[PDB]
């Protein structure tokens, strides 16, 4: 069993994902590798569907990875997963190797999870195989150059979203939701969470907690992007922190049917406080802004969280 | 071993249990679906232990076998029609890792519309993909070459995944005499398998990563070097399963009265052995005529096919198949036909005969047709087009 | 074999390097400048962005192109310059620990921006090879975008254009000819300076590799850093916010607290930026040798 | 019109804006992307009213030009390498629902190498098909082909889709000069897409009713004289572009220096402009050495071929793609080549280049070692190997 | 604007799904097929994803619907509605034809619904379509001869998941609830509910107020298939009653995250009632039983069914 | 070229059935006598009309038996087009089917019924080259198995012979003599059930009797990709009426015209008139949905040879 991490200083030394990857300076998917590494050891097999952590971190002809890891396709990320997965229960079951059962862990991309390998994820949960399924979000394709995925934010300006005077929010629709989408419905679930960056022991707890379980677990984690975004290199982890605390990013672990909130005050800052810090959203007006803050207000009172809205200054 | 009256279906599924494999992954579709419904059976029924995972389409199928193959896992799966086009993003994955995954192919016609009939287009779609593949044409053979097949792609000098064809209803539903090997019979032909690279935490290793732009060719060209030592593998396998199992196949073709032919009808898979029947009955007519049936289809016998096939007067090609807009517009196999008989091309006449569309029969009168039209060819020395279209052409 | 066969003995091939996302239109911008002002004077001329560099990364060192000739171009689809005849630097620290030197053609001439001595970066530099000229312009200054007054500089020391010409296709002449005259040019000493099968006998089974146990010496990107994190350890409680906190697992944590490995360390900054007790601090890369 | 200097991604989408396309749908893949961000563009400008439509995919992609195109609109979509294989499902139900979608495809290898350059294998894999296509070399060939495609295809007789092939990188991004064409030398040229069938409730019709085998051969044999109509229709829609755009464009083959060439060198796509060059630079040396570059790849021009390309003394193929384990080891040019040209094989000497592996340029130097190859195999008369990897083998 | 059905006594006459063809005697989802048809009328276009109702239906080069229809892969019927969709929307817009925007249904099996066909109508619900997404459940890839889905109950015989010695159960998993995974998590999501062709007006009513919605919908359908459950051609309603009445299908409307149950009962019948009458159960034992009692009691908890589990004196 | 390829040893059985009830014991038959025959050394081949795939409930489906003492050169067919055994599972497909199509000189027709050989007769009309009728009371001996097994190819896991087919199996023997009833014995489930359909079984000789679509027309019939117009009151190409083994009759005297019926019906049979509800005999499948849901006791199933209609 892996046990839970207290804090930073108690937080395990050992890294599992080395220095030495193509990845931009200040990535947050990188950091996200970096923790969920940490967090599951050395007993570990990681599957990466294509995408800036497979691209990104093994260009060229190499990897940062201390324990085995293969390549997916974008579009079966969880297929590839199963068969791992049945492979090692089959071979020592058979007594065809001494190998002992390890933790699988997919890092797809909001691609590679919610869009073009959802129905792939849905069927590795609905088989119930013993793995951890992790999406890793930056809220677009960004390995293709930053285009529309189901995660961007409504408003948000990708290269598929452009502003125009046709189009002037960029993009019209709102994000797809999709740890809440397989969170029902799907009965050997044994696991779902929301995690982010920005309060990294609490990322790896949800990563141990997911492992432990004997059956299938999906987290999804909010990983900025600098690139994407287009925000300073050093300014990631002030965007995770400010993405929970406007409502954005939800953080929260999902178990009988009920929401336990991860960070919990007495306040909610408004959107803009985000949003006006990355020039994604730079060409939005106040209309729009409302639209997203309307929007944000629904799905913070969809897992409870209900705090007034109150400016920081 | 045992002589039974089983379909295809079922002697490819006592194939895929005497090699007792690790990993099966389902999904259904009409023809082949009788392989998944046998194997499924054998496992609820403790005939043979394997995790049988239920697909959520062909694509996963695929994808699930890639990954249990990277584990070590002896892996089959199969499909039809559709399915073999729905799963084709993830063929170049399995051959580029040289992950040699076994899947099963009942051949059936691609939509649209909606038409369970076969025709071998679904399993040419695939055919530059980097597997090894050749059509049964019996259920006996579809039994032998599903383990000659395991043999040969998971041979360290190979590993390449490979496509196990038969024609679809013909060689799939209908029943035939099969004799079925004993495990030690098997257990002395085909060893464990072993890869290369394996999903390891104690021998950690990194699986596809990306190649600098300079590593292309080196990497393409590697599994070239592979492709072209199938053969060999195969000429051993097929010499080991002669000693082991008594039944000796050609590698390449299943000839029958070519050593005095004029002329003969080249094709692959169930009809074959219709013409074979139709050969047969013109021989009492006086005619000399023979059949050549390709049991390998990939890697092409190129100059198996130029050393063997350029002593007759006239080759009509059979494709049982809708390779549109091709060159010559027969189907892929007079293109490749004439493309390793080239050579010869000013004396040795060919033709493409297409027929069986959509799963309709190849009857002997549409074989009688053919071979009139060889006849006719032989003796006048030209071709007057390249393709006949059977039945509204000839 | 075919050398002198395809030939161009009247092209000439620039390369501008730039640190990626952040300052990848400065690099293009500049091979358009000097392009457009080329091809006004009857020039043949190609000018893209490195595709072998995409996608770009945060501070990763990419290039832009141009190619100049008398003739037409008949090496259109060569993606990269391989004998650069000007380099051109667009940020300074450029010049430690990446290959900007690499393939240059007797009589070149490098260009930095920089407010540095011109013998600073020659220590940085070392060998310069077949390097002519090294060329030196405060383009930071003169911007205050830099792209026109480092164009000037290049004129200035090679003439592969003219002066009006350019001014008639920058967006800011008045910066591009200051610096045009405040180029600080300097000659120096110029001296001289794979097979298939081996191509092959390198790539592994499949490519596949194995897991690094340490570090991926693959990717080594110590060479990103326009900065990097220098710690005040009488400041430093030795919490381990920036340990935790740091994408590319650069710091260790010690006896002595936390330690940097500037071997693999992109100045990101992040560490700078999450620290509680303010003792880090971001230090311009050059202010250091090693 | 305007002349600019533009990608050939660029110049797709004012093809498309030209051709004031209904639906379109998106999706990201290196080099075609592009073309959908300038698009996207077009549309949030108000330059071109079109439903954009995300794609969750590029199954997706066909899945809802299929669908629009069914519904009256026309449509556009495109891919790129492995987007292209994980689409194949939904090709033959647009082939065979007679929908003239157009498809652009930018070249990227599959994976393996992955996502660095191109080869032809993605477009390549899907030649069986019943699709329009072709490969263009520069960027105003690509937006050329995207006018005339979509034409042939919608022309009442062909009801086609098509795929419009450019080299990626090499077209898709290098910057070149194009002659876009106005508003009403399009609306000329174009007449506004109408089918034999449409989903309208004021109209009912039954689209793809399932059938039995006994229906199969009729609708093939309808589909393939469909397909064989082509060539005569781009015939006339080449005639016509040159009278209204200025632009004159062989249907088939575009040919440099054949006039008294000995030997040429036969391929697709952007590297045969290099080879030009090099041809020329031979020729100045006295060599007769001459290019054909194909126009088009479907229909292939069977008997265009074996009437225009049989005066030579050697033909040296060049497949820039990794076709596995075809027949005589080069790739699917070679192949069909040969098959066209098969009644001359004793006197056209034919040999196969595969180069450009990974997105490799095919460079001036690999191109002499070619021309040189075929000026060896001209004079002994003799070919030693049917194929050779480039630079591994020659 | 489709009205409210009242009764079977004020149901339409009108028929969109006319006699003719080759669905078995009995069949569920056929019925399912003429009622939706029936609801929608004429302005309609259907989409029809390989299945039975797909090949059932048009076999042999013809078909039994009034209204336009086209075939679907299984794969793609959310993405082949929304290009109809998306033509209509453009086609109208850029005022090519005078056509006015139609009804688009489509009837999808649960294989092409919650299993090959979900990604395709997740993205279809996420773009916010104008599109009425119906799924048809005989739990099971019927057409091709009876094989496990994500909807097949636990312990169901079909010839992927055989009773034997190694698998007493058959089936070990138990179903995937698609009505629930799609119906959080999409905002442009108008409207959810679960239906069953044993009560056809309630059923008819769900498809007009899906329809009437500007957006998505989507309908779960229960359609038993005596063919592959294996019981009487005559039983087929008396089935889907059962279903209801022992909790195995739960009948509602999902909105504005709240479930409204469609049909009160009183009691809840035990779970064996409604499987003893079906031999695609006949090889369970009391304890599998209780397996599926346990199952059925947190999926009618799920949505707020508490009545008490009654055994019947029939 | 029919001569050429003649096999003048071959004796082709067709086997019909109703899909999904009977599909089981149908080919059952199919598979007993050729693994009855070929331990006698003949040719065998056993296979289910794919054509009829996937069988509906009640549709007209067919098994096909080919045996023979020279190896048979005709196995990579869809069916047999000139049988001499035509065997029927079930009674009411003398009506509406083409069971005698092709059939040759000095044919066996065996009958599961409990009805005359006269009747029988009576609906067959024209018998033509048939020269022997054959009834056996196969319900009386054992039951019509189903199951999921079997299917596609498969393997069947209830085994060959336990229901009807062994007892029809044994009439047919009775009837032609194709193989031993020993032999028959062996390869059955049921031999029991086999032997009294082989001793129970009624043969009648009949009274002496004397005795296609080419591929242009074919293309020309194909519509553009196959699409066709939107039926507008009924789909003719999939007239469904012959499916029927019962009908049903409704007393209008008790109809209380809830239309409870009408609304249950899958194929759309029923119309609501000012008589009451009227049932389209063209398409009703018999299937007994409308019967089940009346609550008034108006409506009842009635065997469908219980009319000369
Ligand atoms: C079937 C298919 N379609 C497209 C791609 C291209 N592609 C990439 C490639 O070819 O390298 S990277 C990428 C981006 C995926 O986005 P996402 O999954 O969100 O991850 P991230 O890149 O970390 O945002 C895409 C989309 C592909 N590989 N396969
Ligand atoms: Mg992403
Ligand atoms: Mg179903
Ligand atoms: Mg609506
Ligand atoms: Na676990």
């Amino acid at each position: 069993m892996l046990d839970r991490i207290a804090s930073i200083k108690k937080a395990p030394d050992e890294e599992y994902y080395v220095p030495g990857h193509r990845t931009c300076a200040g990535c947050g998917p990188a950091l996200t590798y970096r923790l969920v590494a940490k967090a599951a050891g050395p007993n570990t097999i990681f599957i990466g569907p294509t995408g800036c952590m497979y691209v990104a971190n093994t260009s060229y002809g190499c990897g940062p990875w201390r324990v085995p890891w293969i390549h997916a396709q974008i579009t079966n990320g969880g297929a590839v997963a199963s068969g791992i997965e049945a492979a090692y229960k089959a071979m020592i079951r058979k007594k065809k190797t001494d190998a002992e059962f390890p933790n699988i862990i997919v890092m797809a991309g909001d691609g590679g999870a919610v869009d073009i390998g959802l129905q792939a994820l849905s069927a590795m949960l609905y088989r119930g195989h013993d793995v951890l399924f992790i999406c890793y979000d930056n809220e677009s394709y960004a390995n293709t150059g930053i285009q529309t995925s189901p995660t961007t934010p409504y408003g948000a300006n990708t290269t598929f979203t452009p502003p125009g005077e046709v189009v002037p929010e960029g993009k019209k629709l709102f994000p797809k939701d999709n740890p809440k989408v397989i969170a029902h419905g799907h009965p050997e679930l044994k696991y779902v969470a929301t995690a982010s960056i920005g309060w990294p022991v609490d990322l790896m707890n949800k990563v141990r907690k997911g492992l432990n379980q004997e059956g299938p677990a999906y987290i999804h984690i909010h990983a900025p992007c600098p690139k994407g975004w287009q925000f300073p290199a050093d300014k990631t982890i002030e965007m995770a922190k400010l993405a929970v605390q406007t409502g954005m990013f939800q953080l929260y672990e999902y178990e009988n049917g009920e929401y336990k909130l991860s960070v919990k005050v007495d306040k909610r800052k408004p959107v803009s406080e985000y949003m006006k810090l990355q020039k994604r959203f730079a060409h939005l007006k106040p209309e729009h802004i409302a639209k997203m803050q309307a929007f944000v207000d629904a799905r913070c009172a969809e897992v409870g969280i209900t705090v007034p809205v109150v400016a920081s200054n | 071993g045992k002589v039974r009256n089983i379909s295809g279906c079922v002697a490819v599924a006592h194939g895929v249990r005497l090699a007792d494999v690790d990993v099966i992954c389902s999904y259904p579709i009409r023809p082949y679906t009788g392989i998944m419904s046998e194997l499924a059976r054998m496992v609820a029924d403790g005939e043979l232990d394997a995790e049988f995972v239920h697909g959520e389409g062909e694509h996963a199928q695929l994808s699930v076998v890639y990954g249990a193959s990277a584990a070590g896992a002896r892996v089959f799966t199969g499909s039809s029609g559709v399915g073999v086009t729905y799963a084709m993003e993830v063929y170049s994955p399995i051959s580029g890792e040289r992950l040699p995954v076994q899947m099963a192919i009942a051949d059936r016609t691609l939509d649209p519309p909606g038409d369970f009939g076969e025709e071998h287009t679904d399993a040419e779609c695939c055919r530059d993909q980097g597997w090894i593949q050749g059509w049964a044409s019996t259920p006996q053979e579809a039994l032998d070459n599903t383990l000659i097949y395991y043999r040969v792609g998971e041979d360290q000098r190979v590993l390449l995944p490979q496509y196990a064809c038969l024609d679809g209803y013909f060689v799939s539903h209908i029943l035939g005499p099969v004799d079925i090997p004993d495990e030690a019979q098997v257990k002395e032909f085909l060893p464990p398998y072993k890869n290369h690279h394996v999903l390891d935490p104690r021998k950690p290793q990194i699986i596809g990563p990306q190649i600098e732009p300079a590593m292309g060719p080196p990497l393409q060209y590697q599994r070239y070097q592979a492709v072209k030592g199938v053969h060999k593998v195969l000429e051993e396998a097929c010499d080991e399963f002669a000693r082991i199992f008594g039944r000796k196949y050609d590698p390449y073709l299943d000839e029958y009265l070519t050593d005095d032919a004029e002329v003969i009808i080249f094709g692959q898979g169930a009809h074959m052995e219709t013409a074979k029947a139709v050969a047969r009955r013109l021989r009492n007519l006086g005619e000399k005529v023979g059949v050549a049936r390709l049991r390998t289809f990939r890697p092409f016998p190129t100059e198996q096919i130029k050393e063997r096939l350029s002593k007759f007067k006239a080759i009509g090609v059979l494709d049982v198949s809708a390779n549109f807009g091709i060159s010559c517009s027969g189907g892929v196999l007079l293109s490749e036909l004439r493309a390793a008989l080239y050579d010869y091309g000013d004396k040795v006449k060919t033709v493409g005969f297409v027929a069986g569309l959509g799963g309709e029969v190849v009857t002997h009168d549409e074989f009688y047709r053919m071979f009139q039209k060889l006849k006719e060819i032989a003796k006048t020395g030209k071709v007057e087009q390249t393709s006949y279209w059977i039945p509204f052409e000839l | 074999s075919t050398k002198d066969l395809f030939a161009e003995p009247n092209l000439k091939q620039i390369t501008v390097w730039a640190r990626g996302v952040v300052m990848n239109k400065d690099a293009r911008d500049i091979v358009v400048a000097l392009t457009e002002a080329a091809a006004k004077e009857g020039k043949y001329v190609q000018a893209w962005e490195n595709y072998v560099d995409l996608p770009d990364r945060i501070y990763v060192p990419v290039r832009a192109y141009a190619r100049i000739s008398s003739d037409p171009i008949e090496s259109k689809y060569i993606y990269e310059n391989e004998t650069p005849d000007i380099v051109v630097l667009v940020e300074e620290s450029l010049i430690k620990g990446v290959p900007i030197l690499k393939g240059i053609r007797p009589g070149s001439t490098l260009v930095v921006n920089t407010k540095r001595s011109i013998d600073t970066i020659l220590e940085f530099l070392g060998d310069t090879g077949n390097l002519a000229q090294i060329v030196t312009v405060d383009a930071n200054s003169m911007a205050e975008g830099i792209a026109a007054p480092i164009a000037g500089a290049v004129v200035k020391a090679t003439g592969i254009v003219d002066v009006e010409n350019l001014a008639a296709v920058v967006k800011n002449p008045a910066a591009m000819r200051r610096g045009y005259a405040e180029a600080q040019v300097r000659q120096l000493p110029p001296h001289e300076a794979v097979s298939a099968t081996e191509l092959l006998r390198q790539m592994p089974f499949a490519g596949t590799v194995p897991s690094p146990v340490t570090e991926n010496e693959g990717m080594v990107t110590g060479n990103w850093r326009i900065q990097r994190p220098i710690i005040d350890r009488e400041a430093c409680t030795e919490c381990y916010t920036c340990w935790i906190y740091c994408p590319d697992s650069c710091i260790t944590r010690t006896e002595e607290g936390p330690v940097f490995n500037m071997k693999y360390c992109k100045g990101c900054g992040l560490c700078t930026a999450v620290c509680p007790s303010g003792a880090l601090t971001n230090v311009p890369e050059l202010d250091f040798k090693d």
